[PDB]
RNA sequence: GGAGCCUCGGUUGGCCUCGGAUAGCCGGUCCCCCGGGGGUCCGGUGCGGAGAGCCCUUCGUCCCGGGAAACGGGGCGGCCGGAAAGGGGGCCGCCCUCUCGCCCGUCACGCACCGCACGUUCGUGGGGAACCUGGCGCUAAACCAUUCGUAGACGACC
């Protein structure tokens, strides 16, 4: 999968074809994170092919929509269960983030998993996205923001727009 | 600027007391339309002057018909450009670009 | 020594983006490079915003770390920020640039003729201050 | 009485990495450094002024030593204020980095 | 019509590549105080990186090989020549518009020197990373004039101080001049203040 | 210290300067103390004693009125400061010049060349010839030959 742009969460459901043996196959609900709803469908069949003995041709997509976060204005401590791959075997990780949505917390995972562990997006299998309370957080770099009287300055203000006065006279300040 | 002519050329006239420009034709393409208006909706533009008036017929000498019309429209705008403060000084001045001045950077 | 702290309630000034030229108040601190920010009386919906597009003032107002928008507006109406902000020497020199930016060509002309005469009476006063300092100093 | 053309630099021809096509020039208008502000000088007429030995005529004047090749900008180039420009003849390659004039008179305001 | 750059604190390649475009576009550049240029990394690295450059000489006849320059300016002039098509004819037309100088000659110590802030140490380096002054590097590789140039720079530092010590006083009377002339310029001040010039 | 012909060219208002810090500056006061420094205080710091700028700003005139200017604008001599690749940089006089020089207004006018392009410069430009007119000036040196042999194939060198 190509973890491009900002990701979205999808409620893609499907089932096997109605057989002359079994009347109604059971409906299966899936939580896919994907750029668009097109690639979410093939990412849906990747998991159904492994979790069950089904394939794309012997099944169908019942419903494919994009779910929204119930409260995108409450900062929440998102925990993700990972199944990334290394060059020598695979591993499972429990990564924590402090984000807005279920979607953006996954975006902050693929880049951070792509930076620390050099992990490609196709090597990464999300299995559970669990929002946790504040006192139930584990990674401490997230836990340093759980304080009411949080207060800090911005030490070395890295100046941008340094090409509009490309030839100036003064030494530009990084203190404000 | 005063009015549009038939052909599409414009009737743009400088104050001869300020600009040394007569009733003259000038195409709209070669024009910097400044956002500075004077209410010339009360002047009386002469109907006898038209596109054939300003044709290059055939040494140019200002004909005695021509020196009438420059005076007759002047008698209303010349007080009007003095009812506006520092306007007759604006028209004597000539447009130019200095160092560090960019037309796309400014508004006029 | 620092005086500008990213805390809950410091008014900040958004630098770039579609909210440039606007005030905004920091509600929650998301991460090191992203903050939950809100300006109710300045046409900016509560959204996540990075720390680049903000230039913090020293206007601080007390309310909880995740208080909703009505409790943001009343504290903004308790301290009366917009009257306080327009009186600052910071906001006045922002307003002075756009006036010199929107300055009409004729407005560019009257200011030039006045610039010529405002500098002479400065220059002539310097001259009488030049020679009269050279009398008492000897 | 003052300069009524903007300052323009002839950086080079339209080139790829190892091929160039002389039929358009690449101008660097002084003042513009992004695509958004290139919109104003789009369409305006541009000219290269140089002088030669033999005297050549001047429309409305004594025959001078100066010659011109007229052109106009086609479209904006890059993301940093650069602009393409096509002339009547190809610009001679001695004009690299010299000053050409971008007059305003095809203005649309 | 002349670019006058001060070399204190600008990063070598980041400064050279910027002026390399400018010098090709027919704008004469004179770079001043080339000893103040700063390179990234610890000094032992930048020193050893240049000692390897001296080592790359012509084996059969060293009079024809790479002409290792020792002065700070000609070191900085060399890296500009690397970022320039010098083998062309238009490249030779570029190289002469460059005029590098160790310290400040008389044509420039009473002129305003510009700076390139897109290439500067205090922004384009993380403050914990190490960095080496080029004045030390050239001195320790064969340059002979770190000490005599330093005596000349210690001349103009107090020489231009007298100009600044006077210039403050020349305008402390000027801002004192407006304090007694306001009621005959306020009708010229407000027409400057309503268009944003004194506010 | 005067006018034309060739030729090579580019360019079209200037900025006359602290030093330096960037987890810090900048300006004033000196109520404090040493010989300029240290220490504060009073104000600015998204730099407005801001290069996101400042300065010059240029249609030419002719009269009348107002505001500023009386110290100023504009003449020929000394005088210092300048060596890193040195300014015609300021100051003292001078016998002539105006409250013209600029800013607001009135008066009247300068091919108003009938729509059109290389316009408007730095330009007494660099350089080469011929011509200006006087003041001021100036009356060599190298190479060859010859000689030497501290030198040397020939040159060169002494």
């Amino acid at each position: 999968m190509k973890a491009s742009g900002t990701l979205r969460e999808y409620k893609v459901v499907g089932r096997c074809l109605p057989t002359p043996k079994c009347r109604t196959p059971p409906l299966y609900r899936m939580r896919i994170f994907a750029p668009n709803h097109v690639v979410a469908k093939s990412r849906f069949w990747y998991f159904v092919s492994q979790l069950k003995k089904m394939k794309k041709s012997s099944g169908e997509i019942v419903y494919c929509g994009q779910v929204f976060e119930k409260s995108p204005l409450r900062v929440k401590n998102f925990g993700i269960w990972l199944r990334y791959d290394s060059r020598s075997g695979t591993h499972n990780m429990y990564r924590e983030y402090r984000d807005l949505t279920t979607a953006g917390a996954v975006t902050q995972c693929y880049r951070d998993m792509g930076a620390r562990h050099r992990a490609r997006a196709h090597s990464i299998q999300i299995m559970k996205v669990e929002e946790i309370a504040a006192s139930k957080c584990r990674r401490p770099a997230v836990k340093q923001f759980h304080d009411s009287k949080i207060k800090f300055p911005l030490p070395h203000r890295v100046l941008r727009r340094q090409h509009k006065p490309r030839f100036t006279t003064k030494r530009p300040n990084t203190f404000f | 600027f005063l009015k549009q002519l038939s052909s599409g050329l414009l009737l743009v006239t400088g104050p001869l007391s300020l600009n040394r420009v007569p009733l003259r034709r000038t195409h709209q393409k070669f024009v910097i339309a400044t956002s500075t208006k004077i209410d010339i909706s009360g002047v009386k533009i002469p109907k006898h002057l038209t596109d054939a008036y300003f044709k290059k017929k055939k040494k140019y000498e200002i004909t005695e018909q021509r020196k009438v019309d420059q005076k007759a429209v002047d008698s209303q705008i010349l007080p009007k450009i003095k009812a506006v403060p520092q306007l007759q000084g604006y028209l004597r001045s000539v447009f130019a670009l200095t160092n560090g001045v960019y037309p796309h950077k400014l508004v006029f | 020594v620092f005086r500008r702290f990213v805390e809950v309630g410091r008014v900040a000034y958004v630098s770039f983006g579609p909210h440039a030229g606007k005030l905004v108040a920091i509600v929650d601190v998301i991460d090191q490079n992203r903050a939950l920010v809100d300006g109710p009386c300045t046409r900016v919906r509560r959204q996540a915003m990075p720390f680049k597009c903000m230039q913090l003032t020293d206007f601080i107002l007390k309310f909880p770390h995740s208080a909703r928008q009505k409790y943001v507006r009343k504290a903004w109406e308790k301290a009366d920020i917009n009257t306080k902000w327009a009186a600052t020497r910071w906001a006045k020199k922002i307003e002075a640039r756009e006036r010199k930016a929107k300055m009409t060509d004729f407005d560019r002309y009257k200011v030039m003729k006045a610039k010529k005469m405002r500098n002479r009476i400065i220059k002539n006063e310097v001259k009488k201050l030049q020679r009269a300092a050279l009398l008492k100093a000897s | 009485s003052g300069r009524l053309w903007c300052k323009a630099i002839f950086a080079g021809y339209k080139r790829g990495l190892r091929n160039q096509r002389e039929h358009t020039a690449l101008l660097k208008i002084e003042g513009v450094y992004a695509r958004d502000e290139t919109e104003f000088y789009l369409g305006k007429r541009c000219a290269y002024v140089y002088k030669a030995k033999n005297n050549t005529v001047t429309p409305g004047g004594k025959p001078n030593k100066t010659r011109v090749i007229w052109g106009k900008v086609t479209r904006a180039h890059g993301n940093s204020g650069m602009v393409r420009a096509k002339f009547r003849s190809n610009l001679p390659a001695k004009a690299i980095g010299h000053r050409i004039r971008v007059m305003l008179y095809p203005s649309r305001i | 019509q002349v670019l006058v750059l001060d070399g204190r604190g600008h990063l070598l390649g980041r400064l050279a590549a910027i002026v390399a475009k400018q010098v090709l576009l027919g704008r004469k550049v004179v770079v001043v105080r080339c000893e103040g240029i700063n390179i990234s990394g610890n000094f032992y690295r930048n020193k050893l990186k240049y000692l390897a450059f001296l080592r790359k000489r012509m084996n059969t006849n060293p009079s024809r090989g790479p002409y290792h320059f020792r002065a700070p300016s000609r070191i900085f002039w060399r890296t500009v020549r690397g970022m320039l098509p010098h083998k062309t004819k238009r490249g030779q037309a570029a190289l002469d518009r460059l005029k590098v100088f160790d310290g400040i000659p008389p044509p420039y110590d009473k002129k305003k020197r510009m700076v390139v802030p897109a290439a500067l140490k205090v922004v384009r380096l993380k403050p914990t990373r190490k960095f080496a002054y080029l004045g030390r590097l050239a001195h320790e590789v064969g340059w002979k004039y770190q000490a005599v140039t330093a005596t000349l720079e210690e001349k103009r530092k107090e020489k231009a101080k007298i100009h600044y010590r006077k210039k403050k006083q020349l305008m402390r009377l000027r801002k004192q001049a407006e304090k007694n002339v306001e009621k005959k310029i306020s009708k010229f001040t407000d027409v400057l203040k309503t268009h944003g010039l004194l506010v």
